[PDB]
């Protein structure tokens, strides 16, 4: 129905006017179809025939499981005012508050049921064809710019009276859907829903009847929402010849399945497409990737489920290291049943850093989803955290955290000293490199000079000369350098890196009993 | 019903469409209670989908109470109104305020919730209270009176301010008063007790003439471009380190002659050594406190502030507009409960107040923190009604100060 709701006043972008696109008559059997629809639409108030009162025009169309009208409004859309955004995100099943009964009422003829502002109707005119019959829209036209936002506003207002009288029942508004939950007996609940239908009916809004109410499991935005548990719809990943396109679709499904399937790891499969490359360009299958996907098919061989949220119970997140710069986390309120899961990654950095980064990802998500931060049970001890940050240049803060001993625990693999020692050496280590052609040294023993190389970078050489300082190094020792590059790297106390030379320096630093470094101009 | 000053954006400019940050449930209920009272009082009215604009809203904890405050982020609207709206009706920045021995800071923002806001400008104050987990579309409002945090608010109210302040400003000719946003900066060369009485007279004088005040003492006499120096002690390590920072110094001031002190070994020597070099360091230390000339403030250029984590509850900062060009240098410190984040918050709010007094603008900050961590907890200690620009640093070189 046309609806007794008030209309949102519309304007055109300042100093613009209605679209004057003309139509190309195309098929004329379709014109017989289009006259059929437009006669019904005039019969229910949706459109009204108009004279040639200098109106504007927009195209038509007839595209049809095998017709259906489709005005192109692109030209009007470009001249209509801007509206509030509609709904950027989607509610997460982990955030859903548990309810005794749930009901999916699918409104019918949504946009067509909400009147359109009178003074803006002229601009929705569309002509139907060797003269031509005229027509304008009386309700919210499909594909018009302000249809989605004005329906959402209208539905929000139509519900205010009924919510008022029903503070117990919770209604979610999504697109053309209402998801409606309660904590009362089914017979009670079936009565309340039936009141919602009649309320909506009076306003022009049709809904499914009891036999036609969708029944669970609800397949919705890529999940299965069961009555008391939720999961992802069955993720499906196949051959041997793959594409960039095939790799991308696959990493999509494993990120997707990773919100409830713990331990998914997609790193290997991701690095493969790390370059611009192409879309059809077939890509080789690395063996470590064929492992990840092999492990991944094992996680997905058996099903797992999330539970819904209870805001009375408290929120607990746990992190556990996976190796290779990958971490995996699980939020729950009771230890068995996870609200949801997920994973973290990094783009060469100490573990405590990458750990405190993971806590960041979780806090952000916790606030977006439950409006509360999750209490944390991490595999680390104050001794390890307090010292890392306190001599970390960067600011960091982590919410309540209790220790859990679930190796692999994260720890400080080594540690530099703050003041010099009871006597070791110098190791003034340089890395002379000719940017025109393919150094190393220490003046403690003065046994400097080990080996240059081709394509060796002065930055690699200086860092290698510090590793070269580690060569003659014994126990408690002290090195020095004029290369700022080197200092920042070992000072960051990294625990793994891409150049194993730097990983060797960690093995040296991990081995040596007391180290102290310094820089000079 | 006062006549509404009309507000025009610099033509060719649209209104803010900033996205609202997700908030915690504690803060949303707070904003819902605040916003409901504000809608009863007429200060704000709910709006429709044909308003496209948005600016972000946060909740903070005011001075120290349970009482939650609502804080609007008009950074975007400020850049699109106050620029040429200040040029229209701007507050002249008083030069002497940097000179006085004490400067106190009076919140005067609640007064703005009286003067009605021009009807055609209201749509651009749209803001949104968020919901949680996308459960509902947010709650939407605009303003009908001068909003706090819009730099056009003091610009419009400045005429009312001058009338109430006319008598206090004659009986007290020595006092420098500056308005910036929701704050009234008062400086006097009086004694601390005397200064505090004069402030209390001012608050009283303001209270009785309607302008509701709450009912932060700065000492800019002790602010300068603090020179880089080192306390006296010298081992090789101490010598080499001291040798180092002098090289970074030759930059901010070409005149150092480290080679004179550089005379040293050329074997294990991290032990001890006796120091002419004594004379050389003495002359340099004189040149060190020398005020670096060639340092000029251009109003066209923006103000950049950088902060560095020193350690043990203390922080150092440098405000410049160009490479080097160090217009101010200083230190911040705390006792306690301070964390990496909370101190930085208090630091920033001390580095902003300083640029406001000195140059009447806030500085755009480079911050030593992961962006998302800042974005999550900055409001948990923010207590200013304004918000500076900020970007996040990544690679901290050992600047050596
Ligand atoms: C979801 N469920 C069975 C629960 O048991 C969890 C409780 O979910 C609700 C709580 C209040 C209102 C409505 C609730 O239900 C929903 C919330 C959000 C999206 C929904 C999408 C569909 C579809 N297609 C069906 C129901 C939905």
């Amino acid at each position: 129905p046309i609806s007794p709701i008030e209309t949102v006043p519309v304007k055109l972008k300042p100093g613009m006017d209605g679209p004057k696109v003309k139509q190309w008559p195309l098929t004329e059997e379709k014109i017989k179809a289009l006259v059929e629809i437009c006669t019904e639409m005039e019969k229910e108030g949706k459109i009204s025939k108009i004279g040639p009162e200098n109106p504007y025009n927009t195209p038509v169309f007839a595209i049809k499981d095998s017709w259906r009208k489709l005005v192109d409004f692109r030209e009007l859309n470009k001249r209509t005012q801007d509206f509030w955004e509609v709904q950027l995100g989607i509610p997460h099943p982990a955030g859903l508050k548990k309810k005794k009964s749930v009901t999916v009422l699918d409104v019918g003829d949504a946009y067509f049921s909400v009147p359109l502002d009178e003074d803006f109707r002229k601009y929705t005119a569309f002509t139907i064809p060797n003269p031509g019959i005229r027509y304008q829209y009386n309700v919210l036209p499909q594909g018009w710019k302000g249809s989605p936002a004005i329906f959402q506003s209208s539905m929000t207002k139509i519900l205010e009276p009924f919510a008022a009288q029903n503070p117990d029942i919770v209604i979610y508004q999504y697109m053309d859907d209402l998801y409606v939950g309660s904590d009362l007996e089914i017979g009670q609940h079936r009565t309340k829903i039936e009141e919602l239908r009649q309320h909506l009916l009076r306003w022009g809004l049709t809904t499914p009847d009891k036999k036609h109410q969708k029944e669970p499991p609800f397949l919705w935005m890529g999940y299965e929402l069961h009555p008391d548990k939720w999961t992802v719809q069955p993720i499906v990943l196949p051959k041997d010849s793959w594409t960039v396109n095939d790799i991308q679709k696959l990493v999509g499904k494993l990120n997707w399945a990773s919100q409830i399937y713990p331990g998914i790891k997609v790193r290997q499969l991701s690095k493969l497409l790390r370059g611009t490359k192409a879309l059809t360009e077939v890509i080789p299958l690395t063996e470590e990737a064929e492992l990840e996907l092999a492990e991944n098919r094992e996680i997905l061989k058996e099903p797992v489920h999330g539970v819904y949220y209870d805001p009375s119970k408290d929120l607990i997140a746990e992190i556990q290291k996976q190796g290779q710069g990958q971490w995996t986390y699980q939020i729950y309120q009771e230890p068995f049943k996870n609200l949801k899961t997920g994973k973290y990654a990094r783009m060469h950095t100490n573990d405590v850093k990458q750990l405190t980064e993971a806590v960041q990802k979780i806090t952000t998500e916790s606030i977006v989803i439950w409006g509360k931060t999750p209490k944390f049970k991490l595999p680390i001890q104050k001794e390890t955290w307090e010292t890392w940050w306190t001599e970390y240049w960067q600011a960091t803060w982590i919410p309540e955290w209790e220790f859990v001993n679930t190796p692999p625990l994260v720890k400080l693999w080594y540690q530099l000293e703050k003041e010099p020692i009871v006597g070791a050496e110098t190791f003034y280590v340089d890395g002379a490199a000719n940017r025109e052609t393919k150094k190393a040294g220490y003046v403690t023993k003065g046994r400097q000079k080990v080996v240059p190389l081709t394509n060796t970078t002065n930055q690699k050489t200086e860092l290698q000369a510090i590793y070269l300082a580690l060569q003659d190094s014994g126990l408690e020792v002290n090195i020095v350098t004029d290369s700022q590059y080197a200092l920042g790297i070992i000072q960051a106390q990294p625990d793994k890196s891409e150049s194993e030379l730097v990983n060797q320096i960690i093995e040296q630093l991990i081995k040596k009993e007391k180290v102290y470094l310094a820089w000079v101009p | 019903p006062i006549e509404t000053v009309p507000v025009k954006l610099k033509p060719g400019m649209d209104g803010p469409k900033v996205k609202q940050w997700p908030l915690t449930e504690e803060k949303i209920k707070a904003l819902v209670e605040i916003c409901t009272e504000m809608e009863k009082e007429g200060k704000i009215s709910k709006i429709g989908p044909e308003n496209p604009y948005n600016t972000p809203v946060f909740a903070i904890k005011k001075k120290d109470s349970t009482k939650w405050r609502k804080l609007v982020d008009f950074r975007e609207l400020n850049k699109r109104t106050q620029d040429f709206w200040e040029v229209q009706l701007g507050i002249p920045h008083p030069a002497g305020l940097k000179k006085k021995k004490s400067v106190t800071v009076l919140d005067v923002g609640d007064a703005y919730f009286s003067v009605p806001l021009d009807e055609d400008f209201r749509k651009y104050t749209a803001f949104t209270i968020p919901s949680i987990n996308n459960e509902t579309p947010g709650i939407r409002y605009q303003y009908n009176v001068l909003p706090q945090g819009w730099k056009g608010s003091p610009a419009i109210f400045q005429s009312s301010m001058t009338k109430i302040l006319e008598p206090f400003k004659k009986q007290n000719p020595d006092i420098v008063i500056y308005q910036y946003m929701d704050d009234l900066y008062v400086g006097s060369d009086l004694e601390i007790g005397q200064h505090r009485t004069k402030i209390e007279e001012l608050r009283q004088h303001l209270l009785r003439w309607g302008l509701t005040t709450p009912d932060y003492e700065l000492h800019p006499d002790k602010w300068t471009v603090q020179p880089i120096v080192l306390p006296e002690k010298w081992t090789v390590n101490d010598i080499q380190k001291l040798v180092g920072k002098l090289n970074w110094a030759s930059q901010i001031y070409p005149g150092i002659k480290v080679r004179q002190l550089s005379k040293l070994l050329r074997k294990a020597l991290t032990e001890v050594i006796p120091l002419e070099a004594e004379l050389e360091l003495a002359e340099n230390r004189e040149i060190l406190k020398e005020p670096v000339h060639g340092v000029y403030y251009d109003p066209s250029k923006d103000l950049i502030a950088e902060i560095q984590k020193q350690g043990q509850g203390q922080w150092t900062y440098q405000i410049y507009q160009e490479p080097f060009k160090n217009l101010k240098t200083g230190k911040y410190a705390r006792m306690a409960h301070t964390n990496d984040v909370k101190q930085l918050t208090e630091a920033v709010q001390k580095i902003t107040t300083e640029s406001i007094v000195i140059w009447g603008k806030t500085p755009k900050f480079k911050l030593p923190i992961q962006k998302e961590t800042w974005e999550t907890w900055w409001t948990e200690y923010w207590q200013a009604t304004w918000i500076p620009e900020w970007e996040f640093v990544n690679t901290p070189p050992l600047v050596k100060l």
